[PDB]
């Protein structure tokens, strides 16, 4: 049982804490605010079953936003490739990814 | 133990259940289920002989590890959902652990071997609260999360908690450790309609605590822990031979006693889904707790006992004991089978 | 999915304002002061678009009004400023109050020379109105179409037809 | 994902096992169950400091505080066990098998 | 005196606030400018190895949006020498 | 309600202390007129940036510039 | 370049240690009609060096231990721990500037039970193990009213920053508005340091009599490391003194001055009294100084809402 | 060497924690918890953790360990040991070198074998910890956990004076 208590009583006793798109304090957004923001609007009152396969992209848009498996791959790719042709010796890094260069601002 | 500190100490446990009950943030179930388990604990203490120490001690461990597998389950769910609400899990992961830990709270198989010795350890009202009030938040945690429960791990330890149940109070004498392995049997047979009708769950609960609550009243009313001091009842007060006759039978499923009415009822819902094989060996088994029902009923409850001088002493001093409730949960654990379709109000 | 649109580093050149942050901070209420038009007009474009790439040239033209902020203070008033950020920058917490009398000949000079006020205590945090001609972004979280919701229940409750409908119970 | 996490939940499964099937003193028991509590800790805190979710941040201090207050109750037990037998050995709790 | 000294200071902490407000779109621009910057330069030294991968599409989002998501760390410093990915990373909680 | 109080102050001087304290610091803030101004400079401290509005045409209240005289100010504040 | 401020920082630690024990024997000896060492050096200036170079090469027991291993650690995270609580402390600078310095040298105050749990546990004498958990019960005690004493003046600070605790008094001492938690805070530093009347270690045998020469002139000195740090704590906590960022060393002089006067002010206080009961003593800190500190800790939550006196978070 | 440093800190922690499960005595149990609460408080200040670290330190090691190591003292006065330390750590070796070798490794889920530096986050918080203002958040915002928190320790109090009575 759930005996929702706090929206009979009309009282917030523990949705604040629940997600991370609520009121936090001073507006500090969290950093995947708009992806579970997105997800939550998308997922909103259609239920949890038709949740689960018509809010998948947002979803995994999220999820990928939280765990940052996409990208971390694509750097693994990107990095791996790049130590490769440093190996062979086809590729040299520039004067701006050998800190040779006195950054912008 | 002051009733003032008393009072407190059993509405802090009611208060911990209340929380887990409505609460939408998880970190606020794992805080109901630490302010219940922490409130308990002086329950169960209440008499104070190591037997009790024992007991809160081995209670204090399986409670402890199964809220630190619950919050790891939470924790997990934060990883891979980045939020706190309780509803469906986001990782497998966390179903199975959380399934684990609530198991562990229940005390269903193979998690039950704390559930016989803890029982045993503690007076009878604290027993009788471990095995009614301390089943209704993690089942309503299992409430919440049904679409995330594996149907495989929940089925798994449900057929196992209704054989080790079954198998487990063949062998008993002592009173208290016959309605634990019932009480493991019962979470069986509730956790394996719950994917199927959560309903049907909540009818066996309510079921289950009234046919409990009648067990432990009577055993209070009798102050009898075993099964050679519950035949030496009838000359003392012969009405209560009969309760814990028909409260027995109950408890088991004879038909048409009520406690046929849950089982029957998730019988009837798991048919539906196409599970015939499922039910049919969980009744069979089923049949072995109440076929030493009926040998503890038979052989140690009807037919009249060698009994002993000084309860003619007894003969002449009536029960003051508060015996709260005892005529309507004897009435309702027995005679509410014909009002079966009032489980709809569980809805 | 898609590529990534970025823009090219010509797209990206612009004078830079190469002075310190205790140059900034010892000029900032001057600064809020005489650059707010462009600098809110930038900070109203980037809270809007939600996206940096849409918010370059307003970006730039921020860049352009900092630097014509303190060519302004290096024709008239180098020494009282110069002697103003050099004991700010003395701090390490960047006191403004160790530098009062500092603050008071820059102020003096600025008001002076340029005619400039400046902001008392409470004006450079107001919520103000900013008059752009960019539209509005009907869609900035690039957001597709919202799932449609379950029908609401309609129609006025009638019995159950024949009760529970369980085995034998007629009620 | 991060590879910090797999070794804070290789410490919890450590622990866990550890607390599980040994049958030795109960005070290292208590110290495997805060040893988990620790684990749960560390965890919930790179978590809510990965994600910048602000609200969270007394998340773990609450993991904390009960959790602790849960041990000193532990502790009473185990001063009751050893009033009772002056050993921890768990092996002394065995009267309710009977 | 510790009533007129607080009140004194919470107008001093409005003041040095306002000058961080007042800074702020100069330090938004150069920070958008900045992070725009060392995504282009990641693109074309992207675009220059990943050549010899097959079926690679260059600057490929993984996100199945086109709203644009606030850079990861390791996405700006990836290709950077370990000197600036350690200040960048560790520098402030290092500091001191 | 003075001999018990002379008498508790005579033997527990340290709790009749401890109980007055905090009975002051109980009911103290619901009767200073100060308490007003706390809210209103916990208010007043600007931690994120004012985030303009857009112009729509009829927002009277809402200033064009810092230094225009709509809007919040602060000299209750500044004379305290 | 650090380095040389972290051993200009730790090794006049040490000296101003040794020096302490010289300026404690000559204070008590004039308070007790006597003098004080003043043969050894010129006014006994040597009486520490052949004080500790005595220590030093005498033979250590090596007994019977119940852990050899934490009996080499307890005389390690004593020093290490007496070190590491100098490097927050604002004197105008400090070494490590950090945003909770306060908070820091609380934790680390409390991490140093374990040197009198190790002590007690490595000596078999189980009488020993007896005074090190009474040690340990005394200073677990005072904890909680350091912890509430402190938290109650952060309250009047704005942040846990001990460089902003000088801005805090730049026009009053904070002994002014919260003399009565000052006045519980020294008692209950004294009471840390088992300095007397809180001394339970030289009468009804204490937890480092098993230690003879060799650890013990060290952990003696930890200790002394202690006490002069949580005087200087004090004096950043309720003296504080006047700070010019243009001239350093006027607020070095006069926060130096103050941490001698108040350290002095202990070398007097226990050369005054007779020492409590055990009991005495728990009977003053859960009965006497902790509803008092409850109480102001009411106060000072309450009282800078009802002045609009709250300090900046900054 | 030094980007890895949190990462680095973590093998301690798991080390550590077969430092203290094997169990050779609540004693050494309670060393090897210590240091294991240590060496995981260096890796969440390393993420900007600064109150949750020192409430590690404060309350687990100053305040909860103390309490163990006082009832280890009080209250309690190998091969299994040894072979449960070495058996756990040829395990964690094992998985160090494979995700050392792999940069990606699969035990119960997917994890890079990257160093945690790249997950981070490039913005400011202004002029606050955004960890400290979470925390201070506690009385403005959650207002029934401070509630159902002072009742549990109020409980717990009680709770501990009836069960350490024995009558
Ligand atoms: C809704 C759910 C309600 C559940 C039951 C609530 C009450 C019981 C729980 C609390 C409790 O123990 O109270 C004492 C309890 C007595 O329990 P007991 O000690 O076991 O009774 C043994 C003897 O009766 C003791 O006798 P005595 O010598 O002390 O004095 C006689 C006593 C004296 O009575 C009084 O003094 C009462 C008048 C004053 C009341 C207080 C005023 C202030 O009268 C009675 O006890 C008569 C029987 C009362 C009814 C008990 C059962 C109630 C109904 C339970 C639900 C049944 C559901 C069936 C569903 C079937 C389909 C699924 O109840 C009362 O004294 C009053 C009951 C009032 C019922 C109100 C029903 C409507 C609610 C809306
Ligand atoms: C203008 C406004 C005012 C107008 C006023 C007009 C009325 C004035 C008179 C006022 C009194 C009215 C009485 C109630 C209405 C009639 C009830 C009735 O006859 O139901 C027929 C009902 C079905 O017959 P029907 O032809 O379909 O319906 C005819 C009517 O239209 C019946 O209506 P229906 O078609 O709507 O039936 C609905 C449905 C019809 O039922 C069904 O659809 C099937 C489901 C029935 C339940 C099956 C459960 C089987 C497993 C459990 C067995 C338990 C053990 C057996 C009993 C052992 C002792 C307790 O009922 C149920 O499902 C509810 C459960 C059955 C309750 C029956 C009433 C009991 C009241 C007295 C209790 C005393 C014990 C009675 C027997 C208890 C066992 C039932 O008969 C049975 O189920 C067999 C049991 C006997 C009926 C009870 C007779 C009541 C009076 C008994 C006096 C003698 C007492 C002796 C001492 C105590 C016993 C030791
Ligand atoms: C930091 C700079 C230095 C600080 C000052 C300290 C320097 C001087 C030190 C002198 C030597 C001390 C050696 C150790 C002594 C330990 C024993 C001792 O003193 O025990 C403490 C004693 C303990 O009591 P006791 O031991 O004397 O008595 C026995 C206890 N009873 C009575 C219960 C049986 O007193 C205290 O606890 C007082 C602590 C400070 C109280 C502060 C009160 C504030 C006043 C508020 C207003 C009150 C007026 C009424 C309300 C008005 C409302 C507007
Ligand atoms: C004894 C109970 C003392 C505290 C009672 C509530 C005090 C209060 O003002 O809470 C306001 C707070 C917060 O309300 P608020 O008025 O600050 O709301 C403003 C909105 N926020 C918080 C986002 C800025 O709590 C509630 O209103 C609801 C939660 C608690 C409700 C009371 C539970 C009592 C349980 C007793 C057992
Ligand atoms: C969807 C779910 C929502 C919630 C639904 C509601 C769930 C209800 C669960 C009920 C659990 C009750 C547990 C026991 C009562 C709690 C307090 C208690 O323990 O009272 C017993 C009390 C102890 O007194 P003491 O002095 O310690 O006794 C020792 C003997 N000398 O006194 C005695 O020992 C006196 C002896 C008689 C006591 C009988 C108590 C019966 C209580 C159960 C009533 C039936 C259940 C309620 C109805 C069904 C609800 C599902
Ligand atoms: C409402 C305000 C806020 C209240 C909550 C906050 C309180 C802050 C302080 C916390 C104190 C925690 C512990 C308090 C325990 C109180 C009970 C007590 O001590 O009773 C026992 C005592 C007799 O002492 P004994 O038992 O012998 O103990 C050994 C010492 N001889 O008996 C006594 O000492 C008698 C104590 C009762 C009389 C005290 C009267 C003080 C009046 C001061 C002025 C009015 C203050 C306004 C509030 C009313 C307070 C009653
Ligand atoms: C038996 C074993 C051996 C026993 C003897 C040796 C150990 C005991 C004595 C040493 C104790 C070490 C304590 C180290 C951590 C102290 C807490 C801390 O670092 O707080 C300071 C600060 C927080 O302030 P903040 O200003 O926010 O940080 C800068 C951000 N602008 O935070 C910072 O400045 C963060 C700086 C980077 C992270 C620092 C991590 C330090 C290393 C981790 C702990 C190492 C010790 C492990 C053992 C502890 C005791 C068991
Ligand atoms: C750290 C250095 C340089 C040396 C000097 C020194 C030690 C070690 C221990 C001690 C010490 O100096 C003094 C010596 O004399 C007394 C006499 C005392 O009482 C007569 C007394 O009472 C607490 C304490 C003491 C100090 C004490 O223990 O190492
Ligand atoms: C000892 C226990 C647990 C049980 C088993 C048992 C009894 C009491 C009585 C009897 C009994 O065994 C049964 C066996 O088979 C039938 C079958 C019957 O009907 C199918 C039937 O009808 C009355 C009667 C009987 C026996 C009978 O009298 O208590």
């Amino acid at each position: 049982p759930f005996f929702d208590v706090q929206k009979k009583l009309g009282v917030d006793l523990d949705h604040w804490m629940t997600i991370q798109s609520a009121e936090q304090p001073h507006r500090i957004p969290a950093r995947c605010h708009a992806f579970e923001k997105e997800w939550i609007e998308c997922a909103h009152g259609i239920g949890s079953i038709r949740a689960e396969k018509e809010c998948k992209i947002e979803f995994e848009d999220f999820r990928e936003c939280l765990l940052r498996q996409k990208t971390m791959k694509r750097l693994n790719a990107i990095k791996r490739q790049r130590d490769k042709l440093i190996k062979e010796g086809k590729y040299t890094p520039p004067p701006h990814h050998s800190g040779q260069e006195d950054l912008r601002p | 133990m002051n009733p003032i500190i008393l009072i407190i100490i059993l509405m802090t446990v009611m208060l911990g259940t209340i929380i887990v009950m409505i609460s939408t943030h998880w970190l606020l179930i794992w805080i109901g289920f630490e302010m219940n388990m922490l409130a308990i604990i002086p329950i169960m203490m209440k008499k104070h002989n190591p037997r009790a120490t024992e007991a809160s001690t081995k209670y204090f461990l399986t409670q402890s590890t199964a809220s630190m597998l619950l919050m790891m389950a939470i924790i997990i769910n934060l990883m891979f959902s980045g939020q706190w609400t309780v509803m469906k899990l986001f990782n497998p992961m966390a179903s199975m652990l959380m399934t684990m830990a609530l198991a562990m709270k229940l005390g269903m198989a193979p998690f039950h071997f704390w559930v016989p010795e803890v029982t045993q350890g503690i007076p009878l009202s604290s027993g009788l609260i471990l095995l009614t009030w301390q089943k209704l938040a993690p089942m309503s945690v299992l409430y919440q999360i049904l679409p995330s429960i594996n149907l495989d791990l929940i089925l798994t330890l449900s057929i196992l908690s209704i054989t080790i149940g079954g198998w487990g109070g063949l062998n008993q004498t002592q009173l208290r450790k016959i309605m634990a392995y019932s009480s493991i049997a019962h979470m069986g047979w509730m956790t394996a309609v719950l994917l199927y009708n959560p309903t049907m769950t909540l009818l066996n609960l309510i079921i289950y605590i009234i046919m409990t609550s009648t067990m432990f009243t009577l055993f209070m009313a009798n102050s009898t822990t075993t099964t050679l001091s519950l035949s030496h009842t009838w000359n003392k007060a012969p009405i209560m031979t009969i309760l814990v006759l028909i409260t027995l039978l109950s408890m088991g499923g004879l038909p048409p006693l009520s406690g046929f009415m849950p089982k029957w009822m998730i019988i009837q819902e798991m048919t539906k889904n196409d599970s015939i094989i499922l039910p049919t060996l969980m009744a069979i088994t089923a049949l072995l707790n109440l076929y030493f029902y009926m040998r503890l009923t038979y052989s140690t409850a009807l037919t009249m006992f060698p009994s002993t001088n000084n309860m003619k002493m007894k003969w002449q001093f009536p029960t003051t004991k508060r015996m709260t409730l005892l005529p309507t949960m004897t009435v309702l654990s027995t005679m509410l089978l014909p009002l079966t379709p009032i489980l709809s109000i569980l809805e | 999915p898609g590529i990534v649109e970025l823009p090219s580093l010509e797209d990206l050149k612009v004078q830079e304002v190469k002075v310190s942050s205790s140059v900034l901070k010892a000029a900032a209420h001057h600064y809020g002061a005489q650059c707010d038009k462009p600098n809110k007009e930038f900070m109203l474009c980037r809270w809007e678009e939600k996206d940096p790439r849409r918010c370059l040239e307003e970006g730039k033209l921020v860049n352009q009004c900092a630097l014509e902020f303190f060519r302004q203070i290096k024709r008239h008033c180098a020494e009282p400023f110069t002697e103003y950020w050099t004991c700010i920058d003395y701090s390490g917490l960047q006191l403004f109050r160790r530098c009062r009398k500092e603050q008071a000949q820059f102020d003096k000079c600025v008001l002076d020379k340029l005619g400039w006020v400046r902001p008392d205590l409470g004006e450079l945090s107001k919520v103000t109105k900013v008059k752009t001609d960019r539209p509005l972004p009907e869609n900035p979280y690039h957001s597709r179409a919202r799932p449609e919701p379950n029908p609401e229940v309609e129609g006025d409750l009638k019995p159950a037809r024949h009760g529970s409908r369980l085995f034998f119970w007629t009620m | 994902m991060s590879l910090v996490y797999m070794n804070i939940m290789m410490a919890f499964t450590v622990s866990l096992t550890g607390l599980l099937m040994y049958r030795s003193h109960l005070m290292s028991s208590l110290l495997c169950l805060e040893g988990m509590m620790l684990s749960l800790f560390i965890l919930a805190t790179l978590m809510i400091l990965n994600s910048h979710f602000t609200l969270a941040s007394m998340m773990p201090i609450i993991l904390l505080v009960f959790a602790a207050c849960e041990a000193a109750l532990g502790l009473s037990l185990l001063v009751m066990v050893s009033n009772t037998y002056g050993t921890d050995y768990v092996q002394n709790l065995n009267l309710l098998q009977c | 005196s510790m009533m007129r000294w607080n009140r004194e200071r919470r107008r001093l902490q409005i003041e040095d606030f306002e000058a961080r407000i007042a800074l702020m779109p100069l330090l938004q621009a150069e920070k958008d400018r900045r992070v725009l910057q060392m995504l282009r330069e990641n693109l074309e030294e992207e675009a220059t190895i990943m050549k010899d991968v097959p079926g690679w599409k260059v600057g490929e989002s993984v996100f199945h949006t086109t709203r644009w998501v606030t850079p990861m760390m390791g996405e700006l410093y990836g290709l950077r020498t370990g000197e600036e990915i350690l200040s960048s990373t560790y520098g402030f909680i290092w500091y001191t | 309600v003075a001999a018990f109080l002379k008498n508790v102050w005579a033997k527990e001087p340290v709790l009749v202390a401890s109980f007055a304290i905090a009975g002051l610091a109980v009911i103290l803030p619901t009767l200073s007129p100060y308490t007003k101004y706390s809210l209103m400079i916990n208010r007043a401290t600007p931690y994120n940036y004012p985030v303009p509005l857009r112009d729509d045409g009829n927002m009277p209240d809402v200033p064009s510039h810092p230094q225009d005289p709509q809007g919040p100010s602060l000299e209750w504040l500044k004379r305290l | 370049m650090f380095m040389i401020n972290v051993l200009t920082l730790i090794i006049p630690i040490l000296l101003a240690v040794a020096f302490l024990t010289l300026v404690e024997r000559k204070v008590l000896g004039y308070m007790q009609f006597r003098k004080g060492p003043n043969v050894v050096g010129p006014y006994g200036l040597l009486q520490p060096i052949a004080d500790a170079i005595k220590l030093f090469i005498k033979e250590p027991l090596r007994p019977a231990t119940s852990s050899i291993s934490m009996f080499i650690l307890a005389p390690i995270l004593a020093l290490t721990l007496a070190l590491t609580m100098w490097i927050p402390l604002p004197m105008p600078y400090p070494l490590i500037n950090m945003n909770l310095g306060v908070l820091f040298m609380l934790a680390m105050s409390s991490l140093a039970v374990y040197s009198i749990l190790w002590s007690g546990w490595a000596s078999n004498s189980k009488y020993a193990l007896i005074g090190a958990l009474r040690a340990v019960a005394q200073t677990i005690s005072y904890e909680v009213t350091l912890a509430i004493i402190l938290l109650s003046v952060l309250l009047m600070n704005g942040s846990f920053t001990l460089s902003t605790l000088i801005i805090t008094q730049e026009q009053v001492w904070l002994i002014f508005p919260a003399w009565p938690l000052a006045m519980m805070w020294f008692i209950s530093t004294l009471a840390e340091t088992n300095r007397a009347p809180f001394d339970l270690t030289e009468g009804e045998s204490g937890f480092n009599v098993e230690y003879a020469a060799g650890p013990f002139a060290l952990f003696f000195m930890a200790e002394y490391a202690n006490i002069i740090m949580m005087n200087i704590f004090t004096t950043t906590l309720f003296l504080g003194a006047f700070h010019n960022p243009y001239m350093p060393e006027l607020y070095t002089i006069n926060f130096t001055i103050k941490s001698l006067l108040l350290s002095i002010t202990f070398l007097w206080i226990r050369a005054s009294y007779p020492r409590f009961r055990y009991d005495q003593l728990m009977h003053l800190l859960w009965k006497n100084f902790l509803p008092l500190t409850l109480a102001l800790c009411m106060w000072h939550v309450s009282l800078p809402i009802l002045l609009s006196s709250i300090p900046p978070q900054t | 060497m030094m980007t890895y440093i949190v990462f680095i800190l973590s093998i301690i922690f798991v080390m550590g924690f077969v430092g203290f499960s094997s169990k050779p005595s609540p004693i050494y149990g309670g060393l090897g918890l210590i240091v294991s609460g240590g060496v995981g408080c260096g890796i969440v200040l390393n993420f900007g953790g600064s109150f949750l670290g020192l409430m590690v330190f404060l309350i687990y090691l100053g305040g909860m360990m103390v309490v163990f190591g006082y009832t280890t003292a009080m209250a309690t006065e190998n091969k299994v040991v040894l072979g449960t330390f070495i058996t756990g750590l040829l395990m964690e070796f094992l998985m160090v070198y494979y995700v050392l070798k792999d940069k990606e490794v699969e035990i119960v889920f997917k994890f890079n074998g990257m160093g945690d530096w790249v997950i981070y986050d490039t913005g400011d918080s202004g002029f606050f910890s955004e960890e400290a203002m979470g925390i201070a958040a506690l009385y403005s915002y959650g207002t029934w956990l401070v509630i159902v928190t002072g009742w549990s320790l109020l409980i717990g109090v009680v709770v501990i004076m009836e069960i350490t009575r024995g009558n």
